[PDB]
């Protein structure tokens, strides 16, 4: 029923196809991670170790990661984030010298994070959160006392106690804890930890896939 | 875009030798590839086709089992095994490119071919007027037939026009019988109906002399017309 | 300032005013006078399948017959739609893309997104592949929107406030359209080619002059963000889908709004919309996966399109009027008549 | 201060108010008269014959 | 002697009937509404398989019932062999796609994005159809030893040696090998489940898949080897007590059943990710 150049134009579709279903295959074994975080969180520095949009490409351990920094897309992000619901685990920086550091930018880090976890497409999807400059913090704590960022904080200003009460505080922002889980790491280690998380994720998802979870 | 085809020689009659075309300026892997010979006074006649992808071959009934076509995609090569060659293998062969998809152009460029020469049902396509004197500045026209229909049920009419001047391969002058190919001057227009079509040139230049040949692409056993000589 | 903010609203009571003293009747009751459309029943004659990611956006090309989609597993596919083929397949170097849109000659198609970037696309090359023949850039936010004006002049509009038309040729925008106060999220293009009318996050759609970069008119009265636009055919009139799950209709001569398209089950965004070829139709695409047929006359729910699994995110109508398509982020394009 | 902004809102405010408007009621007669006009020629409102389709599905 | 002699034929006559029925009423209900929950990957195709199995077994308990309660089979002999023959196929089906679904639980922890081409569907469809084929193949011997004349049971019925000879080799091929590939692969999955327990000293432990790979192995061997021992047993005992033998398979023959009835529950509503689907469907 078909002509001679019928037939071969249905030759060429089909070649497509198998173009695009290879390439398919191709990019569902990659890892896609979003990079979040407010201002000079670190995440200038975090992408160092692995004009809108940046993806950095790099592979550790046998696995493939894409890494979408988006920080730079001065735009509303209620229009594009949805863009995104489908990556792997979302890394968040957050920068431990803005306790007392204004626009107190660490309660917009708080702000953005309560954001993103809770949003409705971001439901599974698991937060890497980074805790960077923990250096800095060190010293800053001592000079300046933690309850200037949280008044009711009744813990002592030293390192160790202030910074898992930070990281309480962030992980308590989770509304939804029961679908959704949080890799907190203070900052080749840091690339060991993304790794850790996502194959985690990916265990978890494929459990739940084939019952088991 | 170029299409170098190499091998050429002499052979003696029961031999065997391989054409090779090399391609160069466009992405060969994409393209269907055409084997066409002409003989040393007489038209061009259609030999073996290999698909994109090589997932499709066809050779004439008058080579079908001597000739075998073969294309190196990384190589961006294209090959003509030949054996038990006969008297009536000696002819020009050329290669040509053709890719097909909802409104491309098959048969678009030639290559400048290779000569061969030996020692000592079908669409039957017509074109009865063999020569025509011409003169610069007068309308022309090139008339064809055909024993079936080209015209397909999908709307699209078959026809193909080629011109090919002295000393140089054919150029692709009208793709289904009406469509321009680009190049081509305003000049010449591809006009017909079912089963007869004709080709004009209004305010023919110089540079339109040649054997203007027709072919058909409605059945695979691709059938070409006698040629129209236009002299000046 | 002060006395000029004074001034200004002083300005918005006199415009509101004159477009008071012509709002002496309503679409409605002039339309009450014709019967309404039947029961709009399409069905799904082609599922166009090979996108692998969520479809964001498809053109029509002029012929009627070919349409490019975009979608974020980084391709562009142009589908012949009569046989269902593909034609051609664009590998994009973003796979961001927001937009696509299919020159009026058909040599060139255009997309781009996240990037900031409006890349073109040669379909007609000597050398039988699609490559880029330019990336626009200049933007500052993502692109959410490209239409093309001719071979070489496209507009497009970005998520950092403003629009620009560019010259092809040279890479160069030569227009920069500003005004608005979010972001620009769709842009519909004139008939006659010579006015766009662009819809942002600010609940507000604006009518620019392309040539004289002159913005002539602002339409509010969307509660939320606007996603769509679209031209009535004949260009004297447009509509605009929103977040608050309204379509409406302004008019470019009366200047103000006409008639609102709204249901009570729908508490959804719009995600597209589209008119028929006479104007009598307005299909529109929602979040809860389904495409509603409006009688853009009578407002009536003349119909739906429920065929989809997940949002639909694009429509489109031929040139011709002869079919809708309507992408999906289910992955698949299905050509509705 | 924003005042280049402010006096920009302002020009662009009363060239917005200048232009003449014309009535609803002949806007709306207008649209009515187009879709009257063009209404046999579209197929999504009036289906064509099987026949006469593109999309004809076999 | 004659204690024996009428206490067993008790079993036969109430126990068989009433296990049989309560594991039909609950195995129906189990495997109809995971069937309606599955209506897609090769561990989809192989558990939906496993239903169907297990369904259609069931679908030949009624008969038996019947028969058991009359002390005579009804339904003539052809339906006779068609539904113990539907019976043992389906269990032994069963019991196949159970060790295909610990060898796609392995590849899954082995090549997360489902790499390996057992993974593909149209493979594992394929495959699944083996099964069925393969099963009917290796059950067809059965059909001479059924024969009527009575209804006597696959155990109890032809001739001794041959009986045993065919039972011997069905359990060798039908139980114990896919026993010993199931083993190994869930130990190879316990072990990646243990030595990839917490990485991340805060995360959610791993107990709970631990806990279920352990149960499906625990399951499965508890409930079938006693059914194969005895009847391997039972049959020998014919050649050259024998009620106690009787009673003994006629009580493991149940408990080898009830494997059609957990496995809706065990692979379907165990697993929360499924059983939230299938609240939410």
């Amino acid at each position: 029923t078909l002509s001679a150049e019928d037939k071969a134009a249905v030759e060429r579709s089909k070649m497509i196809d198998r173009n695009l279903r290879e390439d398919g295959e191709k990019a569902a074994r990659e890892v896609k991670l979003l990079l979040l975080g407010a201002g000079e969180s670190g995440k200038n520095t975090i992408v160092k170790q692995m004009t809108g949009i940046v993806e950095t490409h790099f592979t550790f351990k046998d696995l493939h990661f894409k890494m979408f920094d988006v920080g730079a897309q001065r735009s509303e992000r209620k229009k594009w984030i949805h863009c995104f619901e489908g990556v792997t685990a979302i890394i968040f920086c957050v920068a431990l010298s803005d306790y007392d550091l204004v626009l107190n930018r660490m309660h917009a880090s708080m702000k953005l994070f309560d954001s993103i976890c809770n949003n409705k497409w971001f439901t599974d999807t698991s937060i890497i959160l980074f805790l960077n400059k923990k250096d800095l913090f060190e010293e800053k704590i001592k000079k300046s006392p933690l309850t200037i960022c949280y008044p009711e904080y009744a813990g002592s200003n030293t390192y160790e106690e202030a910074a898992a009460y930070i990281q309480c505080q962030f992980e308590d922002l989770n509304k939804r804890k029961d679908t959704k889980e949080i890799y907190t790491h203070f900052t080749t280690k840091n690339v060991q930890f993304v790794f850790d998380a996502v194959t985690d994720v990916i265990i978890k998802n494929n459990l739940k896939d084939c019952g088991l979870f | 875009v170029q299409l170098v085809e190499s091998g050429g020689g002499l052979v003696q009659p029961g031999g065997s030798r391989k054409l090779s075309c090399s391609a160069s300026g466009f992405a060969f892997s994409s393209f269907g590839m055409h084997w066409v010979r002409q003989a040393p006074e007489k038209g061009l006649e259609w030999v073996a086709y290999i698909s994109s992808g090589s997932g499709t071959i066809y050779y004439a009934d008058t080579v079908k089992g001597r000739f075998t076509i073969s294309r190196d995609d990384p190589k961006n090569t294209l090959f003509l095994q030949m054996t038990s060659l006969r008297s009536e293998d000696t002819a020009m062969y050329y290669c040509v490119r053709s890719i097909y998809y909802y409104g491309s152009s098959p048969f678009d460029f030639w290559g400048q071919g290779t000569t061969l020469t030996v020692s000592s049902s079908d669409i039957v396509m017509t074109q009865a007027t063999s020569s025509v004197p011409v003169t610069p500045g007068e309308s022309v026209s090139i008339s064809c037939r055909s024993s079936k229909s080209l015209l397909h049920s999908n709307g699209n009419t078959y026809l193909y026009w080629f011109l090919q001047r002295p000393g140089q391969s054919p150029q692709l002058l009208i793709y289904r019988m009406s469509n321009l190919a680009s190049g081509v001057p305003d000049r010449f227009s591809g006009s017909g109906s079912g089963t007869a079509f004709t080709l004009t040139i209004s305010r023919l230049e110089a540079e339109d002399v040649g054997v203007y040949y027709c072919m058909q692409h409605l059945e695979y056993p691709l059938t070409f017309g006698a040629g129209t000589k236009l002299e000046l | 300032l002060d006395q000029l903010r004074q001034e200004a609203e002083q300005l918005k009571n006199q415009i509101r005013d004159a477009r008071k003293a012509c709002a002496d009747a309503t679409l409605s009751q002039i339309t009450n006078n014709i019967d309404p459309v039947g029961r709009i029943q399409m069905r799904t004659r082609r599922t166009l399948r090979g996108h692998l990611a969520k479809i964001y956006a498809m053109h029509w090309g002029t012929d009627s017959r070919l349409l490019v989609s975009a979608s974020q597993d980084g391709k562009l596919i142009i589908w012949d739609s009569y046989t269902t083929n593909k034609v051609h397949a664009i590998p994009l170097r973003s796979s961001w893309v927001m937009t696509c849109a299919y020159a009026p000659s058909g040599n060139y198609v255009a997309c781009g997104g996240l990037d900031n970037i409006c890349s073109i696309y040669n379909l007609k090359t000597r050398e039988g592949n699609v490559r880029v023949s330019r990336e626009l850039a200049g933007h500052t936010g993502y692109l959410s929107c490209c239409r093309f004006l001719d071979d070489n002049q496209i507009v497009t509009s970005s998520g950092d406030t403003t629009c620009a038309l560019w010259d092809i040729e040279t890479g160069q925008q030569t227009t920069t359209f500003t005004g608005h106060t979010g972001d620009v999220m769709s842009l519909s293009l004139a008939p006659d080619t010579r006015l766009f009318v662009s819809g942002a996050c600010d609940a507000s759609a604006k009518l620019w002059d392309v040539r004289e970069g002159m913005c002539r008119q602002t339409f509010t009265g969307h509660e939320s963000d606007i996603n769509a636009i679209c031209f009535f055919p004949n260009g004297n009139a447009f509509a605009t889908g929103s977040d608050d799950a309204t379509c409406r209709l302004f008019d470019l001569r009366a200047d103000q709004e006409l008639m609102t398209y709204s249901h009570d089950n729908i508490i959804c965004g719009i995600t597209s919309v589209s008119f028929s070829k006479s104007g009598r139709l307005l299909l529109a695409g929602y979040d809860d996966f389904n495409c509603n047929v409006w009688d853009a006359l009578k407002a009536d729910r003349a119909g739906v399109l429920a065929g989809h699994d997940n949002r639909v995110s694009c429509l489109g109508v031929t040139d011709d009027g002869m079919a809708v398509a309507t992408g999906s982020w289910d992955s698949f394009l299905k050509i509705w008549n | 201060a924003s005042i280049a902004q402010a006096r920009k809102l302002v020009e662009q405010l009363k060239m917005e108010a200048n232009i003449d408007r014309i009535k609803v009621s002949k806007a709306a007669a207008d649209l009515m008269a187009y879709c009257e006009a063009h209404a046999k020629e579209d197929p999504l409102l009036t289906p064509v014959p099987a026949s006469e389709n593109p999309f004809r599905e076999k | 002697c004659k204690n024996w002699l009428a206490a067993e034929a008790a079993l036969e006559k109430y126990y068989l009937s009433i296990f049989y029925g309560i594991e039909f009423v609950v195995g129906v209900l189990g495997n109809t509404i995971v069937v309606y929950g599955y209506i897609w990957n090769s561990s989809n195709i192989y558990l939906f398989n496993l239903s169907v199995s297990d369904l259609a077994f069931l679908c030949t308990l009624p008969m038996l019932i019947r028969s058991y309660a009359n002390g005579n089979w009804i339904y003539g002999d052809v339906l006779c062999i068609s539904n113990r023959y539907v019976l043992h196929a389906n269990l032994y089906t069963s019991i196949l796609f159970l060790t295909f679904i610990s060898i796609d639980r392995y590849l899954i922890i082995k090549y997360p994005f489902r790499e390996h081409l057992l993974q593909k569907k149209e493979f594992a469809i394929l495959i699944s159809l083996a099964i069925w084929v393969l099963v009917t193949l290796e059950l067809l011997p059965i059909l001479p030893l059924i024969n009527p004349v009575t209804c006597n049971d696959f155990a109890s019925s032809g001739d001794p040696n041959y009986n045993l000879i065919y039972s011997m080799c069905l359990t060798l091929l039908g139980f114990l090998i896919p026993l010993f590939v199931m083993c190994f692969f869930y130990y190879k999955i316990a072990l990646f489940l243990k030595q990839r327990n917490r990485q991340v000293a805060t995360a959610l432990p791993l107990e709970k898949p631990l806990n279920l790979v352990i149960m499906a192995v625990v399951i499965f061997s508890v409930l079938f080897t006693p059914y194969h021992v005895m009847r391997n047993v039972r049959i020998a005992s014919r050649l050259g007590t024998q009620v106690v033998i009787n009673s003994f398979y006629i009580v493991t023959r149940p408990l080898a059943f009830l494997n059609s009835v957990i496995n809706p529950v065990f692979y379907f509503l165990l697993g929360d990710h499924f059983r939230d689907m299938l609240m939410n469907q």
